[PDB]
Parts: structure tokens; C-alpha cells; sequence
């Protein structure tokens, strides 16, 4: 197990970066200054020779806005100053902009550092790739980067954590567009994509948490445990060791089907914790109800194709093996025929830390868990529905087709993602 | 960095330049002589969007004045903010616009029109990466209607990739400053709906009733009214200026509104505005935000939107905020007035997020709506230049300055289209 | 939270509010600048109920003040509570309805009837959970009888499934305050006949027989009377402001006092009332409370109700008390006064009982009777109507509104219909 | 044995929760606070993993204004705020609201709360109700509730303590309806119910008490002793253990004649327990006594067709069989010719506790007595009365009808009431 890659693009990436690697630092014991104030955080880091551990990250933006932040926030001495990549104009919500116009003139440089980060690696298991679904340079430039990325580094991990569209809430009026374009770009590229919703986790922090007045600050500090738990095997030692690429081998049956959903279990406040055993079923059980999973799909409206439960901390592998048991008997609880073992499990030493002035309490027991579900085409198809209601008049297409891309590129897109949904039907059926 | 450079034209724009100016410089905590004795670090950040440094730490405003008159340049240089601007900048004719379109478009203006050109090339070449240019004018004027529009369309050919806001102040429904407006709007707008990216149309008539109702001031003048104009034209720009969690520049505004190129024509709004009686007994919070800019009452064109349907809109806020409350609003919003938005757009709003606030207060939002109702307004337009154009009111002025009669019939075919064109997408598909 | 938005319409409804809002604010400890300043933490436990905390802690009560002609209105502004209500509740025009239910109705209060809404929908979305609506006013005035019945009419419309009470001033049987009181009362019945869910009926006359007499107050002015309807007034709303062994909200009160839709008529009461001569030498008990209520002379109607038979009785306490000696004294009421309940309702008695007192007493209590008696109430105003309306007495002011002759006699005979209902019931199974 | 779970509805059945549960925290001695300052209290309280304990309960109600107290009494910290599930709107004292229009919308959020409790036990004896047999939430949210939990939990016994409406005293106009709208949906569901009467209660306070000005909170602590003796063989050793199943075995001859009434000995106030030995048989005799009966109806009326003498404290079985020999020879006592044996005796070691403040002496023997006898037909009869006398001429039937009910239902519902009373009578004669 050596590193893991992990690029930073867009304002969505980037503020999750920050959250992440401030929790990447915490659980290792790194300063924010870089010093490590012992064998094992060499997956993300890499030492400069001088007691100074540097992110094995590339950040990139379009607009300095973001990474200016970083520049002169408190771990402005952490990154190495060329990863901090940064354009000139942002791409404006526009995929066209991001992939063809302003997204070609910055492609070049962060590939230069890529190849730079990879050579010093006696191993690499792959790519952490964070952005957002919808947005101009989050769902473009990360379009050129996997087509980049995959030529170089072909049959190398490459995973991806994507703001998927929420069903209800937006934030962009030209998000369908965005984000079925960046879908086709990355379906035949990209290894697998765990897709999280800001509606969903802004549920969470109101009924779970108690929290009334979330931020992003929450949901990106939240969304930050997720990947730490998929990478803690790397970073720690203890039974049943889960390493990256065994994701893709167990939570992908076929190659176009590679969007497991999230879930993260306990999450409970300080003064809710006390009235609450939390024992390995009480958590393993939250992870399949639907009041809890990262993605506003409901999984009861269909049927699951994998699983990983990403055990953490004080935990019993009998335990484990009664619980899952006690899920598999659930009549309500469906699991496709094709597919008799569903399970990958993995447990690990390292409990979960605590991120002074959080929203979650402290647990020495948490369990993650990611799953290939159908339900997830419940969400493709709203997508699909918001595309064609728009581009049958045109709503925003001179704006994409101005900035170096045809329009028959949207009909090729839309056919794309027809077959996808027509997928997820055939390996849902079993005679 | 992103950089913006403001042309200022005529009466109306000069004087709402002035007083965004102060609004801008306050924020940045720069001294009147243009020196900087802010508090926070974070204003100079981005200080390089709006101002050029010279030495000494005295920052230059890059700001193109144009007058065809020196009359109205003259009280700025005695304003309380006269000496900030450069001297040079300060492009000002001798014979002004009988306000008339011709004379700013073809004769006059077109003689200072070269003049102009040089003292923005300069600007453009200062800055380091130009975003686009903004123009704050009239269409009721002369000067500003004749003179903006010249210069649009030749900036336009010489900075075809860049944008170009536009915030112009329209004639009002009711009451009229100017007798021939429906000649100079006709003609204005026939250059402006298809030489810049978007519009921000703007009524004294729904200034007066802000000022009158919800702002309950007994005597509003232009330091009133232009404060409430620059206070939005603020807030446009504020993710440039300023860091936020959601932001969202000029661009991203433009392709978020404008659904069809020439359908580029909105109507701002600003909140919170409340007055010093009603201050106190009022809370200020997300949802109470949200329920005033989308309020018909608010809105600073004089188009009731409810006549109408909105094709997309734009609510940028201001100071700390929480996302969850911003999403949930506009979720309301866009639930409970269900029939204000066209269905072929799912999704309608837009948003961003500023984490400085304005001035003193601790919250704020900014209202962008590309509502179909504004084509109520250009209707009234076509409607008085018919009547006056049927037989030839005035056209004897216009056609002396060397226009031809021709292009005032081009020019009302070309605005028909455009209300026929807002009238097709006001329809469903089902 | 339980959360209610009073209107009071007209001179009277203001001027009770006024006082009710004076005795609402005192029991929570708000100061009059609306600041709160009381000792135990149990009153803010409900506030939510009917103040809308701002910023500051200052609580603005949500209540809409309307009338067409701003005197009334006026003198609340400089009363001593006048600075807590929010300056844009105050929804009042320049014309003052005459005193006839037309102008009230159709033409003044018609082009006032959109500015209320507005208010009170914003007071409605402020709520998190809203359970009902509040109208104070007189049955015998022009703005309250019109205005009035216009809002109930126009608010049940949107909001059907909520609750809405109506505290109305009825005209006394002896001494009239208008001359032209029939039309208006009758016409106004008839439309709260079929809008509204539960009504307090109370008349100037008892409440004058009250200080005459249980009292025994030698100068009585409506800073008098007002008090003992804000008195009822509170008591009725008390669970949901504070807790008790046995509560009961606005629904539960309308749910068992009501048993058929147009039989909504109430005829309210309180206890103790006790002149300060008498307050020595007499014991406050339970016993001694439940005869008072009961009896004829404390009714704030002037309707004897021993003339008739209680369909429901509703008794809400208040105060420390005991729940046997509660049940016990009504056990008594309902077996001595044998005669005095229809038999085909089993048990009449719907009790409640609250924790918290009412200002400095000890233990209080609130009387509600669903009595058939008040059919004679209903006999005497049609009787005077028919009077008058026999000739077009003076019907031409009513008529020259707008409205029709065929009106007063759908009221008339809509009205008739009402008591002869009343009397059905009256009678008995064997 | 294992987990009973206490579902508390209503403002009546909250209001003796908070008695009931501030009982049970003595007995063990948890503190007000949760905290356990030994093998027997898991019946009816959760370890939290932490030394505090957790009562099994379920708080609802469609008013916050009786759960809002709780939140802010002395037992805050006792109870999983999960649990203290609230409405918005009271259900207004009628039963269509309780049942259809308010109920539905606050049922399911009670029944996830209800299967993760029953989860975490080992072995769940059955279900206690706490309701008020008049009322809108206690009486058609119960009916919900039953119907629910029957079919998820088949056979499990589901007890429920009711306050029927007084003969007498009433506190609300339309409880006739109400309460035998109830009656119908629980008669299939419910196992046992056991029936007290605000009327009756107010009589002992008077005569055997000495207080002259009784309230709710000595109603609710007194008939909290009732539930404390029913349970104490689940919480404590003794010889003739009977489990919460021996009750419906016992009690319960036939299907619809469920509806047993308690009684309760001794209960004197601490001067006039100077002046009195308080023996078994003293005790004893006093269960089958009109003066004592906590529902009105006269037994001496009746025949009996069951009991079950639940003794507590330092009791001799000897001493039990002569009282009960005693008692069975008896003329004026009848029990039903096809009942040969009627009793069910029932011994545990613990005795009752004295709560601070109380009305009640320290007894250091007590016994509690269920009996299913006919003279209860006396107090439906009453009940079917005072509802064909309004319900002819339609009394208040629009408010229910109004809610989403149809009027025929008030027609079967008198129908099914009427058989019932039929079935007494049956059961009452023999050649
Ligand atoms: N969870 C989470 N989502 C974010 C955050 N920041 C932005 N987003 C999401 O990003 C979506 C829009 O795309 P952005 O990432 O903001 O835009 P971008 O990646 O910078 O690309 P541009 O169009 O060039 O600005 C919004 O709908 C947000 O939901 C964040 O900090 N946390
Ligand atoms: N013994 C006893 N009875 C109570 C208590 N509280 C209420 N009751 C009885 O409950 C009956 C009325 O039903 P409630 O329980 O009060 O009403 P509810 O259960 O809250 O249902 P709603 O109609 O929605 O209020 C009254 O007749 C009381 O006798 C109590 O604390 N102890
Ligand atoms: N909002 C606003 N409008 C103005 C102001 N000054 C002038 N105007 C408008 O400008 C119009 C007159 O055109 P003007 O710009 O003065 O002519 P110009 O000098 O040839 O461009 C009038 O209809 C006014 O409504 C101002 O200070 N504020
Ligand atoms: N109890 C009470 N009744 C009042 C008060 N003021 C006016 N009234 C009654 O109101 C009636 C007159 O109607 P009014 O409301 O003044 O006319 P309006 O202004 O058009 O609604 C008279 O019969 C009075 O009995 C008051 O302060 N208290
Ligand atoms: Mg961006
Ligand atoms: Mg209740």
C-alpha cells in the first residue's frame, strides 16, 4: 500500500480539500504548519526531508478566489506553492468554457505537476479526484483531466467524489446541461464515483445532528469523513484490510455501473450521544435506512448490487458477521438475484478522530458504508428529464456552442446516458 | 486578477457614478484624497478590481467619464469624492445633447467618440486580465442614449469576447422627464439588444414608490435614489471583490440568466430596506430576506412581474449567512409561486454568497429576475413612438442631425421582434 | 408552537384590543417599549403564542389593526402600550364608514379588504404551526359589522381548515348606541352565521349591570368594561399559553361547545368578581367560583339563560386548584339545576384547568354556555328589523352602496331560520 | 424474562408515565438523572453503555404542551429525547382527528422509534398502553397504534391501562363517542385491559385516604402502585413468579371479555396506619369490597369470572391460601358456576416503596388484585346510553365526519358495542 493521488478541482473540490486535509493532518498528528509535532502517513504525504510533510495533492481552479484562500489561510505553509494551481477567468458555469476554451490553456500545467507527484511514488494505488457534478470548471476541466489522466495512467485506481445535482435543490440554472456532459466525458474513464448530495447531507445535520444552522463548512467537514474512512486501510493496520482497488472489483459489476452512493453512521451530537449505546448492530442498522444515506435517493425504491461496510475502531469481527447477517434476512432489504454475496467488509484499528469545534460527537466505534444500488437511476432520470424539458427550445445552448463545441455533442450526450438508465433495467431483472 | 473598468455617460450616469464611488470606496476604506485607512486586510485583496494603485498608496479609480457638456463633470470634481478620479479620465465636450439621439450618436458624439477610446484603451491595457466594461447612462437622454450606445458598439468590435453590463435607467410608466424619450429608448434599445450581454433596467417611478413606502423618507432626491441603484450595482460585483462560499462573477451571472441572446433585458432589487420606525420591530434573518426581493413591491422596474413569468433568476447575498436557509427560501419560492417561473426551465434560480456584508449591516441580498413581464415595458415604448412617429412629431430634429427615416422604422421593426419574441416563450409546451 | 394573529376591526374592536393586549403583555412581563422584564421563565415558555420576538428581545405582538377612518387608531399609537405593535399592522384608510353596513361592506372597506391581507398573510407565514384567527368588534357598528364580515368571509376562503374565534360586542336589549343598529346586526349575523366557528357574544348592558352591581364600581368607563371581556378573552387562550393538569386549545373548546354548525353562539362569563367592600368577607374556593359562574346576574349577555336550556357548558380555570373539588361542584351545578341542560346531550360540562393565574389572584375561572336562550336575542333584533324594514325606514343609505333589496330579506329570513333551529332543539326526546 | 415496552398516549397517559416511571427509578434506585447510584431493572430501563440508564419508553403525544413539561422536568436527562415524540396540533377531543387526519401523519416516526427499541432486547414480553379511554389522542391514536403494532407483533402481549369514563363525573361533552369508537378498534387487538375511573379514585383519596384535596399527581402516583405490583414479578424473585403472558392465560376466558378492574390494598394515611394490624387477611378482604374498587361499578352487582391476587412484601403463602379459602365460601362473593377456579395467586418479596410526599403509608405488605367480573357489563350499558341519546338526533357528528370518517362507522361501532354487551350476558348464566 503506498500513495493515493488526490486532486482538488473547482470551488466544491477545493473547500472539500481543505476539510479533508485538515482531517488527514488531525488523525496523522501533523501541525498546520507542516512539522509532525509514524510509518504509515505516506499513503497522502511525503516527508521534504527536513521533518516538513508535504500534501501529495494538485489543486486547481479556474479563479483564484478559492485557492487564494488557501494561499493566505493557516495552511498556506502546508501545500507546496506550484501545486496551488490557479487560472485567470473561471469557466462561469460553463462546461464548454472548462473542457475546450479556458480549460486547454491550464490542462498542460497541472499534468506537469501530476507526473512530477506520481515519479516520486514507489506505489501507486490511484487517483482522489474531488469536484462538483454541476458547475463550469468542477464538471469540465475534470472531463479533460480523466481523458488525460487515463492515457498516461491507464488501468491505475481512479476515484472521484462528485456533488451530485440534489432532486429538489439547485443552485444553477444550467446544471442538467453541466452535469449529463461531464457523465459522458468520464463514464468510460473514470473507475468509480461516490456521489453525495447537498440536499441529503443538509437533512442529516438537521435530524440527525442538531445543528439548525448548518454551513458548508459542516457538510464539507462531514463529507471529509467519508474519504477518510475509504482510505484508513491504507493509512492503518487491523483485520480484513481493504485496499483501494478492491473497490472497483467489488462494487463494480459491470463497467458503466460504477456510482456507489454514501453512507456514514453514527452521526450524533454531544449531548444526544449520552442516551445512546451505540453497539456494532445500532450503527450497522442506520446505514440502510433511508434517513441517513448521502444521496436523497430513496434505496427502498429499488435494489442493491454491492456493498462495503468500512468497520472503524473498537470493533468485533463476530459482531460484524451477526449484523450483516441480521440485514440479509430482511425481507424489506432487497438484494439483486444475479448477485448471491453482496458484502465486502472491512474493519480497521484507528477510531475516528474528533475535529475540535465540530458538529459530531465523539464515537470509538463508527462504521462507513458505500453501495451499488439501482436506486440511483431514480436520479439519472431527473437529471434526463431536466435536460431534454430545456433543450428541445434551446434554453442556454448558444452559450456552450460560442465557446468551441457542436451541438451535436448534446444529442450524443443525452443518447449516452439514455443507454445508462436502460442499464441499470437489464441488471435489475432476473428471471 | 479580475479587473472591470466603468464608463459613465450623461447626466444620469456621471451622477449615479459619483455616488457608486463613494459606496465602493467606503467599503475598501479608501479616504477621499484616495488614500487607503481601512481596518481589514481583506479589502485590499481584491482592491485591484476597481482601483489602480499609484504611488504612495493612493489608489485611482479607473473610471471613463464622458459629458458631452462640462456642466454636470463639473460638480463631480467638487463633490466630496472629486479628486479621486484621475484628471485625464475626464473626457467632457463643449456643445451638449439637445436631447436628441442623433446629435450624441452621429455629429457630436461622434466627434468625442475617438477621444473616449483612448483614455479606456489605456485602462484595458492597465489591467492584467479584463473582465468587461460597465456603462451606467439614460435611454430617455441624449447624450447617454446617443453617446452609450456609440460607444458599445465600438467597444463591442474592439472587445468582442469580453462582457458589457449595461445598468440604464428607463422611461418611467406614468410620469416622463423628457418629451421625445419614446425616439431615443426606441433607438437606443435597437443598439443595445444586440451589442451588449445584459441590462439592468431601472424606473425613478419604483425608486419613488421604494423611497415612499418602504423606505418611509419624506423628501427622497438623487443622493436618495442613486444610493439604492449603487447599492445593487455593489452587489453584482461583490464575489469579485470579496471571498464567499458560493460565488459567482459577471459571467457566471450572464450564462445562468440569459436563456436566448436577445432576451438579455432584467430588472434588479435590493434587501433589506426598512426604515428607522419600522427597523426595530422587524428581524433580520434569511427568510425575511428572501420574501422582500421577491416581493412585486421591491422590484426597481416599474413591470409588475406577477403580470408575467420569470424565465431565470439571480439572488446574490451578502455577509454571514447559512446555506441550508438560502436553499430552503428559494425552495419555498419556487414551490409556492409555482406559476411565476416557465416550466421549461426546472430550475430558475441562481444563487451565490458573499461573506462580507454591505456598509453596517450584517446581511444583505441582491435581486436579478429575467422576467417575460418586461416586455410590457418595451410594449408602452412602441406604443408612444407610434404615436408620435405616425406623423412626424418630432422627427425633423433627428432627421437634420443626417438620420434617415428608414432606420427609425428599422428600429421599431427590430423592437416588435423583440416583444414577440419574449410573447413566444411566455407559452408552455404543455 | 401554537401560534394565533388577532384583527380587531373598528372602534370597538381596537379599543377592546388595546386593553386585552395591555392585559397579555402584563401576565408575560413585557415591558410597554415591548421589552421583556417578568420573573418566571414559564412565560416565555408560550410567548410564541402571540408575540413575534424581534431583535433585542423585543416582542411585537402580531396583531392587524384595522379602521377606515384614523381617530381610533390614533389614540392607540400615543395609549401607553402604543409603541409595541408594529407600525405597518396599522391598515387604516381616510373615509370612516357611516355607520351602515353597506359602506363598510361593499364600497369603502372593499378597497381596504387587499392592504389587510397583506398583513395578515405575513403574520400567517411567520407561524410556524397557526391555529386560528381573532376578530374583535361590534355587531352594531359600520366598520366592524362590514369590515369585519368582509375579512371573515375573504380569510375563511383561505384558510378553511384553521380555526376562527370572533369576541363580537352585541346590541343591549334596552339601550341602543345607533339608531340603525338592526340592519347592520342582522345582516352581519348572517354572514358569521356561516363563517365562523365559535362567537363570544357580549353586550354593553350586562357589563354595566356587572360594576353596577357585583362590583359595585360608581363611575364604570369602557377602561371598565374593556378589562373584563380582555379578561375572558385571556382565560379562553390560557392553555395554550401555559400548562395545567387538563388543557384544552381553541379547537378542543369549539369541538364539545358546538353541536350543530349554525348553533355557534356563546354567551361568555368570569369569576371572581369581587368589589373591594366584599373581597374580606368572602372565601376564594372552588364552591365559591362555580356558583358565580353559574349564576344569571354575572352573564356578559343580556339574555337570561334561565329562560332556556344549555346545550354545552365550558368552565376554564386557572390557578392552583383541585381536580376533585372541580368535579365535585359540577357534579352539583349539573344535578341541582336539573332543568337547565337538554337531556339528550348526557353530560354538558367541558372542564380545562391551568396552572397560572390570572394577574394578582390566586384562582380564577372562565364561563362559556352554549345556551338556547340566546334565540331570544336573535327574536328581539329580528323583531326590531322587520320593524323597520317594513316601510324602508332607512334603507335608501344601504341601497345608494350598492346593495339590493333582495339582500335584506335573504338576511331576514336566513335570521328566522336560525331561531327557529335554536327552538327544535329546545325540546325534548320524551 | 425480559423487555416489557410502555407506550405512554395522551395527556392522561404521559401525565401517570412521569408517576409510573418516577416509581420505577426509585425502586431500583436510579437517580433523577439516569445514573444507577442489579440484574433485574433491564425489563423496563436500557445500560447506556455508560452507567446510565434508559427507560424503554415511548412519550406521544399531538400536543407539545404535556411532553414540553418532561423535556423541562427533573427527568430531562432520563428519557432518549428521541423517544418524547410530539405532534403540532392537539387532536381537539376528537377521535377522527386522533385516528385519520393527525394521527396518520405521526404514526409512522412512533412505530420507527417502537422497533428499534424492540430490537435491542433479547426476549420483549409484550407492550404496555397508558391512555385515556376518552379523549382525541388517547384514544384514536391508540386505536392506530394497535391496529400497527398487532400486525408487526403477532401474539405479543400488548397490555393497556385505560381510564374509562367516570359513571358520573365527565370533563368532556363528547366522550360517549369517543370512547366507544375506541372500544371497536381495540377489542380485536388488545389482550387485557385493565380499567380505573377518575370517580373511583376521588372516593378512596376521601374515605380510606384521609386528603381532602386530592389531584392528578396523587390519582396518577397511586395508580402508578398498580402498574409497580403487575410488573414486580418481571423485576423481582419470589415464589409464584407470574410472567406479563399469565395474565391473558388467567384473565382472559374468552376473546372479547378482556377488560379486568383493579383494586388495590392497603391504602391508609400514615396516622390512621397506627391504629391497624394490616394482616393478609386484613388486606386481603379489603380487595373484594365495593369501598375499595378503583372503577364504580359494584361488584357485589356481578358474578366474577377471574382474579389474580398479585401479594407483595413479607407475605406467608400459607396466610394466602386461608384468606383465599376464606373468601371463595363466602355467599354474598359469586363466581360464575363454569369457573370452578377463579383465583391466580401471585407472591414476590420485594415490598412497595414509599415515595417522598406521598399520601400513602409504608405498608410493609401489600397486595393488588385484577378481576374480570360481570358487573363491568354495568358500566358499558351506561356508556351505549349516553350514545344512541345524542347520536339520534346526531349531536356532533359533523366534526367527525368532517375528518376524513364516514357515519356508517358510528353505526358498527354500536353494533360491535352492542354484542359485547350481549356476550356478558351470556357468559353471566348457567343451568
Ligand atoms: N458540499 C459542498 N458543495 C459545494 C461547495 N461549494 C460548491 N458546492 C457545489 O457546487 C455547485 C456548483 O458548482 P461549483 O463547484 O460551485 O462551481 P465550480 O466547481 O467552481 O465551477 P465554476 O462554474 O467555474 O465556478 C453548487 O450547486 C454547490 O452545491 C462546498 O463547499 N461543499
Ligand atoms: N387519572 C388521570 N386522568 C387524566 C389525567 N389527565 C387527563 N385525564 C383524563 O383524560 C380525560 C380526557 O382525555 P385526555 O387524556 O385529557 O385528552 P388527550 O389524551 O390529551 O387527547 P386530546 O383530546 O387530544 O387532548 C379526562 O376526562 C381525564 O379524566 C391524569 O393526569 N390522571
Ligand atoms: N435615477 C436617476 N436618474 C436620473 C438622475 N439624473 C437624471 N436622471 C434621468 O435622466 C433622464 C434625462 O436624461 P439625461 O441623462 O439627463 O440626458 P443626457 O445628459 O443627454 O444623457 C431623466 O429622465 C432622468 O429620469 C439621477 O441622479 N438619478
Ligand atoms: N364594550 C365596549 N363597546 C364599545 C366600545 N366602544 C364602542 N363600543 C360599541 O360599539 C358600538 C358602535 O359601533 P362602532 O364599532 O363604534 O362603529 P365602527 O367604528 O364603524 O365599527 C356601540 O354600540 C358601542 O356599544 C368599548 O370601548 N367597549
Ligand atoms: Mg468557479
Ligand atoms: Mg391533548
Amino acid at each position: 500500500m503506498r500513495e493515493c493521488l488526490s486532486i482538488h478541482i473547482g470551488q466544491a473540490g477545493v473547500q472539500m480539500g481543505n476539510a479533508c486535509w485538515e482531517l488527514y493532518c488531525l488523525e496523522h498528528g501533523i501541525q498546520r504548519d507542516g512539522i509532525v509535532s509514524d510509518s504509515s502517513f505516506g499513503t497522502f504525504f511525503s516527508e521534504t526531508g527536513s521533518g516538513k510533510h508535504v500534501p501529495r495533492a494538485v489543486f486547481v481552479d479556474l479563479e483564484q478566489t478559492v485557492i487564494g484562500e488557501v494561499r493566505t489561510g493557516p495552511y498556506r505553509s502546508l501545500f507546496h506553492p506550484e501545486q496551488l494551481i490557479t487560472g485567470k477567468e473561471d469557466a462561469a458555469n460553463n462546461y464548454a468554457r472548462g473542457h475546450y476554451t479556458i480549460g486547454k490553456e491550464i490542462v498542460d500545467t497541472v499534468m506537469d505537476r501530476v507526473r512530477k507527484m506520481a515519479d516520486q511514488c514507489s506505489g501507486l494505488q490511484g487517483f482522489l479526484i474531488f469536484h462538483s457534478f454541476g458547475g463550469g470548471t468542477g464538471s469540465g476541466f475534470t472531463s479533460l483531466l480523466m481523458e488525460r489522466l487515463s492515457v498516461d495512467y491507464g488501468k491505475k485506481s481512479k476515484l472521484e467524489f462528485s456533488v451530485y445535482p440534489a432532486p429538489q435543490i439547485s443552485t444553477a440554472v444550467v446544471e442538467p446541461y453541466n452535469s449529463i456532459l461531464t457523465t459522458h466525458t468520464t463514464l468510460e474513464h473514470s473507475d468509480c464515483a461516490f456521489m453525495v448530495d447537498n440536499e441529503a447531507i443538509y437533512d442529516i445535520c438537521n435530524r440527525n445532528l442538531d445543528i439548525e444552522r448548518p454551513t458548508y463548512t459542516n457538510l464539507n467537514r462531514l463529507i471529509g469523513q467519508i474519504v477518510s474512512s475509504i482510505t484508513a486501510s491504507l493509512r492503518f493496520d487491523g483485520a480484513l484490510n481493504v485496499d483501494l482497488t478492491e473497490f472497483q472489483t467489488n462494487l463494480v459489476p459491470y463497467p458503466r455501473i460504477h456510482f456507489p452512493l454514501v453512507t456514514y453512521s453514527p452521526i450524533i451530537s454531544a449531548e444526544k450521544a449520552y442516551h445512546e449505546q451505540l453497539s456494532v448492530p445500532e450503527i450497522t442498522n442506520a446505514c440502510f435506512e433511508y434517513s441517513n444515506q448521502m444521496v436523497k435517493c430513496d434505496p427502498r425504491r429499488g435494489k442493491y448490487m454491492a456493498c462495503c461496510l468500512l468497520y472503524r475502531g473498537d470493533v468485533v469481527p463476530k459482531d460484524v458477521n451477526a449484523a450483516i447477517a441480521a440485514i440479509k434476512t430482511r425481507r424489506t432489504i432487497q438484494f439483486v438475484d444475479w448477485c448471491p454475496t453482496g458484502f465486502k467488509v472491512g474493519i480497521n484499528y484507528q477510531p475516528p478522530t474528533v475535529v475540535p469545534g465540530g458538529d459530531l460527537a465523539k464515537v470509538q466505534r463508527a462504521v462507513c458504508m458505500l453501495s451499488n444500488t439501482t436506486a440511483i437511476a431514480e436520479a439519472w432520470a431527473r437529471l434526463d428529464h431536466k435536460f431534454d424539458l430545456m433543450y428541445s427550445k434551446r434554453a442556454f445552448v448558444h452559450w456552450y456552442v460560442g465557446e468551441g463545441m457542436e451541438e451535436g455533442e448534446f444529442s450524443e450526450a443525452r443518447e449516452d446516458m439514455a443507454a445508462l438508465e436502460k442499464d441499470y433495467e437489464e441488471v435489475g431483472t432476473e428471471s | 486578477m479580475r479587473e472591470i473598468v466603468h464608463l459613465q455617460a450623461g447626466q444620469c450616469g456621471n451622477q449615479i457614478g459619483a455616488k457608486f464611488w463613494e459606496v465602493i470606496s467606503d467599503e475598501h476604506g479608501i479616504d477621499p484624497t484616495g488614500t487607503y485607512h481601512g481596518d481589514s486586510d481583506l479589502q485590499l485583496e481584491r482592491i485591484n478590481v476597481y482601483y489602480n494603485e499609484a504611488t504612495g498608496g493612493k489608489y485611482v479609480p479607473r473610471a471613463v467619464l464622458v459629458d458631452l457638456e462640462p456642466g454636470t463633470m463639473d460638480s463631480v470634481r467638487s463633490g466630496p469624492f472629486g479628486q479621486i478620479f484621475r484628471p485625464d479620465n475626464f473626457v467632457f465636450g463643449q456643445s451638449g445633447a439637445g436631447n436628441n439621439w442623433a446629435k450624441g450618436h452621429y455629429t457630436e458624439g461622434a466627434e468625442l467618440v475617438d477621444s473616449v477610446l483612448d483614455v479606456v484603451r489605456k485602462e484595458a491595457e492597465s489591467c492584467d486580465c479584463l473582465q468587461g466594461f460597465q456603462l451606467t447612462h439614460s435611454l430617455g437622454g441624449g447624450t447617454g442614449s446617443g453617446m452609450g450606445t456609440l460607444l458599445i458598439s465600438k467597444i463591442r468590435e474592439e472587445y468582442p469576447d469580453r462582457i458589457m453590463n449595461t445598468f440604464s435607467v428607463v422611461p418611467s410608466p406614468k410620469v416622463s422627464d423628457t418629451v421625445v424619450e419614446p425616439y431615443n429608448a426606441t433607438l437606443s434599445v435597437h443598439q443595445l439588444v444586440e451589442n451588449t450581454d445584459e441590462t439592468y433596467c431601472i424606473d425613478n417611478e419604483a425608486l419613488y414608490d421604494i423611497c415612499f413606502r418602504t423606505l418611509k423618507l419624506t423628501t427622497p432626491t438623487y443622493g436618495d435614489l442613486n444610493h439604492l441603484v449603487s447599492a445593487t450595482m455593489s452587489g453584482v460585483t461583490t464575489c469579485l471583490r470579496f471571498p464567499g462560499q458560493l460565488n459567482a462573477d459577471l459571467r457566471k451571472l450572464a450564462v445562468n440568466m440569459v436563456p436566448f441572446p436577445r432576451l438579455h433585458f432584467f430588472m434588479p432589487g435590493f434587501a433589506p430596506l426598512t426604515s428607522r420606525g419600522s427597523q426595530q420591530y422587524r428581524a433580520l434573518t434569511v427568510p425575511e430576506l428572501t420574501q422582500q426581493m421577491f416581493d412585486a413591491k421591491n422590484m426597481m422596474a416599474a413591470c409588475d412581474p406577477r403580470h408575467g413569468r420569470y424565465l431565470t433568476v439571480a439572488a446574490v447575498f451578502r455577509g454571514r449567512m447559512s446555506m441550508k436557509e438560502v436553499d430552503e427560501q428559494m425552495l419555498n419560492v419556487q414551490n409556492k409561486n409555482s406559476s411565476y417561473f416557465v416550466e421549461w426551465i426546472p430550475n430558475n434560480v441562481k444563487t451565490a454568497v458573499c461573506d462580507i456584508p454591505p456598509r453596517g449591516l450584517k446581511m444583505s441580498a441582491t435581486f436579478i429576475g429575467n422576467s417575460t413581464a418586461i416586455q410590457e415595458l418595451f410594449k408602452r415604448i412602441s406604443e408612444q413612438f407610434t404615436a408620435m412617429f405616425r406623423r412626424k412629431a418630432f422627427l425633423h430634429w433627428y432627421t437634420g442631425e443626417g438620420m434617415d427615416e428608414m432606420e427609425f422604422t428599422e428600429a421599431e421593426s427590430n423592437m416588435n421582434d423583440l416583444v414577440s419574441e419574449y410573447q413566444q416563450y411566455q407559452d408552455a409546451t404543455a
